[PDB]
RNA sequence: GGUGUCUUGGGUG
């Protein structure tokens, strides 16, 4: 949950999620990323 | 004084350590976001570890 | 009714 990775307030409008948010973040686009290779081509050298 | 003192003048400093810019008390307060524990620091009203 | 996070340097006990 948000909880473990609460967001703060660097100048009265503005806030950066944690750490942990922008790696889940990250995960999600390598997860997707992954998934544009096995529903076309993919000459192997790049699914690794 | 059946004793006799030793008495004259020194040369003596003002440190900057004031006792008005020490002392602290908390009773309730604010709390950290993450942990939702008494904040740190004498100047957010924090809480003693 | 709600006053944010991390490091560097200098001190106090």
């Amino acid at each position: 949950p948000p909880q473990v990775r609460p967001s703060i307030a660097m100048d009265e409008t503005t806030q950066g999620q944690d750490d942990l948010t922008h790696k889940l973040s990250d995960i999600l686009k390598a997860n997707i990323n992954v998934q544009k290779l096995e529903m076309d081509g993919s000459p192997q050298h790049i699914i690794n | 004084l059946m004793a006799q003192v030793f008495f004259g003048p020194t040369y003596y400093q003002r440190l900057r350590h004031m006792v008005d810019d020490k002392i602290h008390a908390r009773a309730r307060g604010p709390v950290q976001v993450l942990t939702r524990q008494p904040v740190e620091g004498r100047s957010r009203d924090g809480g003693l570890r």
